């Protein structure tokens, strides 16, 4: 029945994809080659006797980070047909991602959905990993949105997206990109989760002690994220959430789907011994703005909708004294046309952790999902960059190269000034 | 996939080539024979970006070897390595080109020029996917020079949407070897201008500053100095050849560090470097490396960095790394030198990471930059070139080749040009 | 009882027959020397104790392929006198095969199956195995053809044909041949199973996996289609389908009698394991164009009737399933004057795989044959490519030397366009 | 079944089936004594296509020796191999024909050619299905040419339905031999346009290009030549002689290759060939082999493809090899290589392969096109036969045989049609 299939794009987006399916397959008991010695059929179809295979695509423009996956510890749990690979990059070009190197790959893409899809009998929607900044990342991603709203449409999209700091970026043309994808997006994808890589390596400082992060403590955390999010489907809670219910409660307004997401808690092995780590305290840590996913003041901003998805040994009592202290907090606003602005979600079974990992095991956490309009002040640092750049048409021959046009930036940008503007109109 | 067709031209373009090839092969595990004799998997995995399969487990360089006169080739093959070149990619003439660009790009080269034109075209055929070229050569005589710019503008024109890479050894100011260099070096600049879209400016005086005061080194020879600039090479091109945290590719590096259509000369650098005694009293850390690449002292180009601003800056980091701690270095560096890189390019630095490291080494680093500095290089060419050529000196042995006066003129302009445009961004 | 003569034509008849007669062996049990350690009486005889030989014609008018039969493995299955071999080829030329060469060795062919036919006591008809393009698979077969039908006319008579291909093609003449045994096609087989090498190659690489295939991987693949075929016939099943019924469902006018097959799941062994091959899956996979065993486009034609032949563990229900759903896919059409476009046979025996195959041992496989309007396509490029040549009288001359006169090919040229104007007719 | 008989005439055509009966003899087991030493049954299964059995385990090569000098016939008798000949197959004169076309083809070689004619007559009969003859000789002197053509005549006359095949070894440009060589080619060319079913133009000058320059030869002796010769002529004919997964035989070959009568003039062509140095660097595959046998300088005629089309070519390919990469290889050639091959003759190439490869080699490959090129090979002769005609020179040797002007006024204008065919359907 109730199934997710999840698409794994770029670099980044199969790298959390690997994180995310060694996490499952841990979750359910499921070995690395798709045997385990029900909820699960969620996630996996099963095949035969001894096996189960991931409902998922893994895409990438170059041979290199997928065949890691074909060579390593997980080749036996993916058929080779749901590992697709091209041979030449988008090499950070939304141009080549959309157009030139994209198009030749898109069909073949779709095709092995539709194959998947159909062997799925409740499709729940679709689970889209990848970062704002590549070429494959934003230009493919664009392309593939709109193909998947035109053959589905009314299943639902969410996107789990790797959004580009404002000191720490890895790129130069990451500001273009950005802008580019940001206007399909709002097209299409139904919810999409924002995610910052320099808020994550200061929690994993900070809250972990951990004084060198590698990107592997990063996606190992972003897929607990993902797991809270789909755990109220793989497992039967005393209170649960579907995806459908989910949009429903987060996005008032069709355009304002941009909710920024945290979890609570996020510690240490020894420094969890001395904690008493109750509902209450876990609840009160997630709305603070030092353990955020995407770096900005919620102080400065307004909350429009919270859903939080508890998880583990959590009664409802508890969680709902922790929302009144919450709600008695002044420095913590809701805007005044929601009063209710909590949606709760409780599910039995505890946060399994991945052998070798950074974070202790605890008996409860918490994945709180909220819609602010502090995200505004990201989406202006970002324009602010766009513009400086465009200023001296820097690196836009590039683009204009594999078949862009310059109207294309300008009306981009004008798409991302209304989105700004519309944020601005409801926090009034 | 991704297949690279190397090209050597000219004596010192086929030394650093020979250097190159030895690195590499002894990279992937291959032998003085072509057999594979590496422990890793990885070794092989991509192979075939720098080597052709040959029957009977064997590999072959993509490599085309190329010159004027057949003693280079000789001195090749006699070489250690110089038994994995395909003999039939040896295209060799039998006069030379006596230091005249005019020799080399319009006479005794052009009637070379098809042999290799043939060779190359097959070399493509060969490979599913050619990403590109890499030309290794010099500016200041008539082979690498005026041959080598013949060959890449035969190469543009049939392959005009694959990336075209030069390693370019440029004459620098004070140790001058020969009295035409300016002649050469503005006329082959000028072609490069138009059919290059990445060129590395790798200089001979800085090499042997690097030699002197950072390796400490009692005698320099060209080996030495050649042993540099190859592992400049091998570090752009690790992320096609090895898996990854993050990867960057020719492509990728172009697009991140070209704004501007002709702004394309970096100046390359590399990390760590020290003497002998000097290995026991130091940190092997991402700090240390990134200290060492940003000095100005450790560029191999003679610029200044501190004349100038950066516009673009892309660094490759091999070994075992954390990109957290990579990322804070090079937000560090922009902050302190926030003067030394353009203020309307927001975050100047592009950073690429391989997983296998340099043989010997546990940490490496490659640096590439754009800097508006590298105009001090092609203003002190303008400036011996027309003091040459106010007195129309030398000009006549060009003009015997077919030249003609305009052409002077129009390179000159060219180069100009190019200096105005790059002192303006700055 | 119900038996069936095979004759096999020329070295591509032989080939494929060679691989047939592998695969009956080990589906029955016989031995490569006729022992066996009921109904493989349908292709075999019964001598005495301790042998079966096969009720099979093999026929060529060089030695060399038939003297391999002679000397090889099966040597002792057929007896000598079935191994028809002349001295000099039809080399190529359609006239040395119907007239010059055929018409020294057609009596003695003729003699040998009457014999062969006295000894079956319910003969069922001829399968006949050959290619287009040969000289003896054209030209020899006309002639074959005329004298069967005279001789007996009202027993069946099908023909498994070896398509000369849109770009591959292996000889120059190819085009002259396959016109001229077009004509007598028409007037004599009663359906006619087309099918091209380019597109087997095609399948091999993608579903198979094999970088380079060669002829008996090919071969192996249509002795499949063979086997499902006749397996109606040498098994008992729930749901059967005799050759007559065939004939009933398949063939909606005299003229229109070319069915393109298809079979299904051509898979590697590896990638079984991860796929839940279902009868739903199979039949889907049928009706998709890359499936194919002739180059064209159906997304273009109309489907005229489909008769679907399931074998293994398969039953009804979900196969009456498939075919709902297959029915409310709007880019697979049938004509308008056949609301009725399914026949179906359901064999209980699995696929039965030769030691040393590409396929792998599935529980259950599929074999459509159907008539579709866009194989009328075939023909136009095939009669684009007549035209060019005869436009310049290129090679005509040989086929004067050996007796043919030029008015036989304007002739053979009106047949084809009458019959391609025919499929233009039924399609509107 | 399938008998071939093999003619050699005069002292160039003895010397090449030599080399021919040399390989084939070796090829099938057989040792200077006519026994079998062979491992392979498949050796000897189609001993009948090139071998008469004799008494006592022993074979004889359909083969007749045809000489008006008796030197030539010792010197073979004398080689290697020369005592497997049966001696009544031996033919031969006493005087020569003294580079004299009209010695060869009226007057001594008349004399001869009964014998021959008895000879030939007699290996028919013995021979239950013959399907045809192979001459080998050459164009530019008096017996292979003059007596050659006569023999030719004879032959189709007694066996019009038969298939008759010449390896002809034709006069170079720059390599001229002799100085009658011009009109000694017209007078037999013409007699071969309207005799042979198809003829295999083999050119010295081409040999020596392919030993100089593809096998790095240091001295290439006439042996050497040779046996690229036979080579391609056991390529031809190893459909007969084996099994296979597609078989083509002499007619099925003249079938596909032959679009109009008189255009039966081919350019043979093999592969591999390469040195002993470049043996390692080198893949042993289908496209290898594809590539080396379309290049215009692997042709064994003085002819360049580029200047012409190909209206039709036949490759031949020997070895355990997939179809399908056969096929792909052949229309990539077709489709990259468009111009080359005339649009109005859909698919250009025939295929064969041969599952038993030559002795050393896993794979092999025999080239057979029909070039509009071959058009200039006549034209030179044609224009050297009038430079000599329009002043009589050398002409009163041949009439003082009894031969007239006009037959030359008439080979003449015939070579003159042929080439204006060539050109027009180019
Ligand atoms: N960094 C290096 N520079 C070199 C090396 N060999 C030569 N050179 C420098 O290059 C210049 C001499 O160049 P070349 O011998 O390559 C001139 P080329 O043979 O290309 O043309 P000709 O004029 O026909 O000799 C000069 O500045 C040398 O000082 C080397 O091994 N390494
Ligand atoms: N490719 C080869 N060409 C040869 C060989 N021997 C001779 N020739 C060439 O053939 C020509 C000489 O031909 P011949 O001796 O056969 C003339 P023939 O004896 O047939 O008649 P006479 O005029 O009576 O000598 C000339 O072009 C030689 O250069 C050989 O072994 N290989
Ligand atoms: N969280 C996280 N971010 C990553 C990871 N790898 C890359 N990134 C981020 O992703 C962005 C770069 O995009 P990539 O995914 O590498 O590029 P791509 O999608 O492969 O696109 P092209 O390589 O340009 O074709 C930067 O913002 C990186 O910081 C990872 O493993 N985890
Ligand atoms: N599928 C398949 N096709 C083959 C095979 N062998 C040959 N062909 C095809 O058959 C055609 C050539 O006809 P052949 O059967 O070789 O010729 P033939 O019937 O022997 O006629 P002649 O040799 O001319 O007397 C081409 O289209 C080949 O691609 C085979 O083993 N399998
Ligand atoms: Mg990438
Ligand atoms: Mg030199
Ligand atoms: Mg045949
Ligand atoms: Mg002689």
């Amino acid at each position: 029945m109730r199934e997710c299939i999840s698409i794994h794009v770029g670099q980044a987006g199969v790298q959390i994809g690997n994180a995310c399916w060694e996490l499952y397959c841990l979750e359910h008991g499921i070995q690395p080659d798709g045997q385990m010695p029900d909820s699960f059929n969620t996630f996996f179809s099963e095949t035969g006797a001894g096996k189960h295979v991931p409902r998922a695509v893994f895409v990438d423009l170059e041979p290199t980070v997928i065949d890691e996956v074909r060579t390593g510890t997980y080749r036996q749990l993916f058929h080779p047909e749901q590992l697709i690979t091209g041979k030449e990059d988008a090499a950070n070009n939304y141009a080549r991602g959309h157009y030139t190197i994209g198009k030749e790959i898109i069909d073949l893409v779709l095709d092995r959905i539709r194959k998947l899809a159909d062997q799925c009998t409740g499709l729940q929607g679709f689970l889209v990993f990848h970062s704002f900044g590549g070429g494959t990342g934003s230009g493919f991603t664009s392309l593939l949105m709109e193909r998947l709203s035109v053959d589905y449409g009314k299943k639902s999209k969410l996107e789990f997206s790797i959004y580009p700091a404002p000191q720490v970026s890895t790129a130069v043309v990451e500001p273009y990109n950005s802008i580019l994808t940001t206007h399909t997006t709002l097209e299409h994808s139904d919810c999409a989760f924002m995610v910052d890589n320099e808020a994550i390596y200061d929690i994993c400082r900070r809250n972990l002690d951990i004084e060198r992060p590698t990107y592997t403590n990063l996606n190992r955390l972003i897929s607990q994220i993902v797991s809270s999010i789909t755990a109220s489907l793989r497992f039967d809670g005393a209170l649960n959430v579907d995806l459908t219910e989910f949009q429903t409660n987060l996005v008032p307004y069709p355009r304002i789907h941009f909710p920024l997401a945290t979890y609570a808690p996020v510690i240490s092995a020894e420094k969890a011994y001395h904690e008493q780590l109750s509902v209450a305290e876990i609840t009160n840590a997630c709305f603070e703005p030092a353990n955020q996913m995407v770096k900005c003041d919620p102080r400065h901003g307004k909350y429009m909708a919270c859903c939080l998805l508890y998880r583990g040994d959590v009664v409802p009592k508890d969680v709902n004294a922790a929302i009144a202290t919450i709600k008695t907090k002044r420095s913590i606003q809701f805007v005044d046309w929601c009063p209710t602005g909590f949606k709760v979600g409780i599910n039995y079974q505890p946060p399994t952790v991945v052998p070798g990992g950074d974070l202790a095991k605890v008996q409860r956490a918490v994945c709180m999902l909220s819609n602010t309009t502090a995200i505004a002040e990201a989406w202006a640092r970002l324009d602010h960059k766009f513009d400086l750049m465009y200023a001296k048409r820097a690196f836009v021959h590039w683009y204009v190269g594999e078949g862009m046009e310059e109207g294309e930036f300008s009306e981009a940008r004008e798409d991302m000034a209304a989105l700004e503007k519309d944020y601005e109109e409801v926090g009034v | 996939m991704r297949e690279i067709v190397h090209i050597q031209a000219g004596q010192c373009g086929n030394q650093i080539g020979a250097k190159f090839w030895e690195v590499i092969s002894d990279e992937h595990g291959i032998d003085p024979t072509g057999s594979y004799h590496g422990d890793s998997d990885l070794q092989l995995e991509r192979i075939n970006v720098y080597y052709n399969e040959a029957a009977g487990n064997k590999y072959v360089p993509r490599a085309i070897l190329v010159d004027l006169e057949p003693g280079t080739m000789d001195s090749v093959r006699s070489g250690p390595f110089g038994q994995i070149f395909r003999p039939d990619n040896f295209v060799f003439g039998q006069s030379g080109a006596g230091n005249n660009w005019a020799k080399g790009h319009y006479t005794e080269g052009a009637e070379l020029v098809d042999s290799v034109l043939d060779v190359v075209r097959k070399e493509s055929e060969s490979c599913d996917c050619l990403q590109g070229f890499q030309l290794t050569h010099s500016l200041g005589g008539g082979t690498g020079s005026g041959m080598g710019t013949l060959l890449i503008s035969k190469i543009r024109e049939e392959y005009p949407d694959r990336i075209m890479n030069t390693f370019s050894v440029v004459p620098s100011p004070k140790v001058s070897d020969t009295v035409v260099e300016p002649y050469n070096a503005t006329l082959s600049v000028h072609q490069l201008v138009e059919n290059t879209d990445e060129t590395y400016c790798i200089d001979n005086e800085a090499l042997y500053d690097i030699c002197f005061r950072t390796l400490k080194l009692t005698t320099p020879t060209y080996g030495d100095l050649n042993h540099l600039v190859s592992a400049t090479m091998s570090g752009v091109t690790t992320c096609l050849r090895f898996p990854g945290q993050l990867n960057a590719d020719l492509r990728k590096l172009a697009v991140n560090m070209v704004p501007f259509p002709r702004l394309h000369f970096f100046m390359p650098g590399f990390a760590p470097l020290t003497s002998r005694g000097s290995q026991q009293y130091r940190a092997l850390t991402v700090p240390e490396l990134t200290q060492q690449m940003f000095d100005a002292k450790n560029m191999m180009a003679a610029c200044d960095p501190r004349h100038g601003r950066y516009l673009t800056v892309a660094a490759v980091f091999r070994g075992r790394m954390s990109m957290k701690e990579v990322d804070e270095q090079m937000l560090n560096v922009q902050n302190k030198n926030s003067s030394y890189f353009v203020e309307w390019i927001p975050n100047n630095v592009k950073t690429a990471v391989c997983d296998i490291p340099p043989r010997g080494l546990k940490m490496s680093a490659t640096f590439i930059g754009n800097s508006t500095a590298i105009q001090e290089l092609f203003k002190r060419i303008s400036e011996q070139f027309t003091a040459m050529f106010r007195r129309k000196a030398f000009l006549h042995w060009y003009t015997g080749e077919g030249m003609d006066e305009m052409e002077f003129t129009e390179a000159e302009s060219n180069m100009n040009d190019l200096v105005s445009e790059y002192q303006q961004y700055q």
